[PDB]
């Protein structure tokens, strides 16, 4: 099963430097051209850069020439993008992709968010949303940058789980909520825990929410 | 065991099979053997306007001995 | 380099045929393979068609690709259109140096049933109050089509101050989600007897209320 | 030198060139490293065709990784 | 320049056996498919056999299948054709040829004559054809009578005389033996002064004859 | 499969002639077609390879095409020249067999037709010394290439002992042949003379020899 796992996204200062890593598996990595494609929040897909199987042939979009450098290590099964002199307009989710031939991509990774901003990293605080079926959840307030991870009961709860896309507040910080619809009954039996993780600040909060 | 690290034998327009060969160091060498006389074309048919040919490489094995093995195939055309 | 132009959107009812076209600005289209991609919201692009018309095992045969030399354009066509086809679609091709994506096309399936939004409101937490902060959380789900008006009430009086509302967003069922937050001081929350979220969709207004304990 | 045992580097749909790589403290001091001539492959018309790619064939050799020649790959079975 | 030099042709009995060689030069031998193509005197070209560069693939016309074997020695730039169980209809000039790909030959050799016949080798008798006494020109020649098999070679004054020379295609007589004539047109005023010698080669019987041709007196 | 071409094809200088090659089975368009020229006494020479490819050294007057629907291939010669006279063969293959066509003879029309030079030699002393006698009649530089040879002893026609070659085309496109008459020494000395009569377009040129006498 073809698998591509991007890595090394986070927050960078404008004019700064970042390197991404994609760990490929499920196929003879050395026989494939690879590329990076990006997509700015709410915008279209934009080719970034490509590389031949050997690593001896190199390609870049006009917007990233001389700034970016794509490379690879076939012994370590890894694709790289070296990002120099970053601008606000480099802010995107970056995708790793596998080529059958130059220009023909057959597989995509899950992507990793690059945020080029001058704002400081801020970890969120987590507030429980106490019940009054019944619904309970978490408020993940005042964080920067995106993204955050929420799951329920160490991952064991999936059903009736509804995780709301974040709001951007005028100050420049982010806020989101998760809600779970549970049976009215379970306010003395089941123990509901929300798992809030913010990678960019090394926040990892688990939270019991109760009456 | 070459397949496991390279697809080309299968994705080439002159695809090839690999034969096991034992003995020596290295003890096991894999020889390449073109699947076709023709080359497979843009549709997946065997096209006889070209030919599949082995690419041979002189490797040194073990005193010292140099032998010739087919590394894989290429496609040759009469046009140039 | 070159540009690939595709419409910003196409629309058709279930069962129909839909044609999304993709025009290549310069360079001979038939000199280079064209690929098509599906992006469902919040998800990685999935291939639909590669090398003009090759379909991956796993993609229904309603999707098909072809090229048009003379108009220098390529087309994806989806016969027997279904509500699970609703998504974005990107054409893609290249030349000896560049690879170029189109601007994408949002596909809508017409005649989907109208739906009222589900709303749940939460007061601020015991914890948030201890921090000298208050946030009321209005969560709105399952509405269709994806447009919603939010208004908050301090007792009976309207209030504009301190409302942040998200743009609506598509759920993987095809309906929509939105949230609204109202920031209050601990005194604003406890000053009034009641706070209400009001969510108007198509003309129906559904309204949940919260009050300090 | 392969160039004069074999002709294929020239007559291939994925033709290639050779590069001398000499190393004093190395046996065989001389190895000829192949490098594909094009991104595309030659087609029936004799033109570079980008519906397929020239790729180098790599080999492990006792003395390291060496490019022995090039083949042409398509995206279709 | 690509060059293909065939050898081995000659006279064999029906049922007999014979091996042709083709020494190749001018090109990278083992990268070329090679074929043999034959031609009966006064008739069309006929494909015999073909081989791949490696020698791993081997092809044969239906009329030789099982009797002939093609092979190549790549370390020697030599192509071979083993011919066994030979028949009268196998009698032809055999050409060696370079292929490019299977079935597209680019270069030909100059050929080698294979004669399959139960008739014995016979060297010719060489007779002077004296010039007449009566423009300013006189015709003189050599008659090369009753030989087998082909070919004969004729030159004048060891090759030094080429102007006005005409060697005639041979006649094949009821006996089964060949004859030909070679003639030179020379100035009548040289007949008292210039010696004219024809040199006749018949390598099939390993015979060379040099003959002076004089005016009759 | 087999390859059919016409036996001869005729046209005059400066015009365009086309030689066709028809495949009886399999698809022509799946296998390249070669064209060869062969001049009397010479190896075949390549004219066209892989359908349209012209080697360096061959004039661009020569060109090849294929017609997939008619399953045939053609060789076109434009600006026809005297020097183009020769045999031409198409050739093609399948995954196993290689096949030649039967060959076309290319004739260039309106060529000045000339009469045969004849030279007749008596038998030599040397041959007479070996109890044999041959008269040798050499016929050269005539066009077109049919000739008829009649031998004569005094006035009367000689039946037996005649061997005459088929005319073979020399370089200048004219033709050459020869005729030999075998005699007993006795026959040679019995008659007063012997005659070679070559006939070319009902027009005879005659040559005569007599036993070395005074």
């Amino acid at each position: 099963e073809v698998q591509l796992l991007e890595s090394g996204g986070g927050l960078v200062q404008p004019g700064g430097s970042l390197r991404l890593s994609c760990a490929a598996s499920g196929f003879t990595f050395s026989s494939y051209a690879m590329s990076w494609v990006r997509q700015a929040p709410g915008k279209g897909l934009e080719w970034v850069s490509a590389i031949s199987g050997s690593g001896g042939s190199t390609y870049y979009a006009d917007s990233v020439k001389g700034r970016f450098t794509i490379s690879r290590d076939n012994s370590k099964n890894t694709l790289y993008l070296q990002m120099n002199s970053l601008r606000a307009e480099d802010t995107a989710v970056y995708y790793c992709a596998r080529d059958l031939i130059h220009g023909v991509t057959r597989n995509w990774g899950q992507g990793t968010l690059v945020t080029v901003s001058s704002a400081s990293t801020k970890g969120p605080s987590v507030f429980p949303l106490a019940p009054s079926t019944a619904a309970l959840g978490c408020l993940v307030k005042d964080y920067f940058p995106q993204p955050v991870t929420v799951s329920w009961n160490s991952g064991a709860l999936t059903s009736g789980v509804h995780t709301f896309p974040a709001v951007l507040q005028s100050s420049g910080l982010y806020s989101l909520s998760s809600v779970v619809t549970v049976p009215s009954s379970s306010l003395g039996t089941q123990t509901y825990i929300c798992n809030v993780n913010h990678k960019p600040s090394n926040t990892k909060v688990d939270k019991k929410v109760e009456p | 065991n070459p397949k496991r690290s390279s697809d080309y034998y299968n994705r080439s327009t002159s695809p090839w099979n690999l034969h096991r060969n034992e003995d020596r160091y290295p003890s096991v060498i894999w020889e390449a053997k073109c699947r076709h006389l023709g080359c497979i074309n843009a549709d997946g048919n065997v096209d006889y306007h070209m030919n599949s040919v082995p690419i041979q490489q002189e490797i040194l094995v073990l005193r010292l001995e140099k032998i010739l093995v087919s590394v894989g195939c290429t496609c040759v055309t009469p046009i140039v | 380099n070159f540009m690939l132009t595709q419409p910003h959107s196409v629309s058709e009812s279930p069962g129909k045929t839909v044609t999304i076209s993709c025009t290549r600005s310069s360079g001979s289209l038939a000199n280079y393979y064209v690929q098509w991609y599906q992006q469902r919201p919040g998800s990685s692009p999935t291939i639909v068609i590669f090398a003009n018309n090759q379909r991956p095992s796993g993609v229904p045969d309603r999707f098909s690709g072809s090229i048009d030399s003379s108009s220098n354009s390529a087309s994806l066509t989806i016969s027997g259109l279904k509500t699970e086809d609703e998504a974005d679609y990107y054409c893609q091709t290249y030349d000896p140096y560049s690879v170029v994506f189109g601007g994408g096309t949002k596909l809508t399936v017409l005649g989907q049933p109208k739906a009222a939004p589900s709303v749940t409101l939460f007061p601020p937490s015991s914890e948030e109050l201890q921090a000298n902060k208050a946030t009321l959380v209005c969560l709105i789900s399952d509405f269709y089509p994806g447009a919603v008006t939010v208004a908050w009430k301090a007792d009976s009086s309207p209030v504009k101050a301190g409302v942040e509302t998200t743009t609506p967003s598509k759920q993987s069922n095809n309906k929509y989600a939105a949230s609204s937050y109202l920031s209050l001081t601990p005194e604003q929350w406890k000053s009034h007897r009641s706070y209400s979220c009001q969510v108007t969709h198509e003309g129906s207004t559904v309204e949940k209320t919260v009050a300090p304990t």
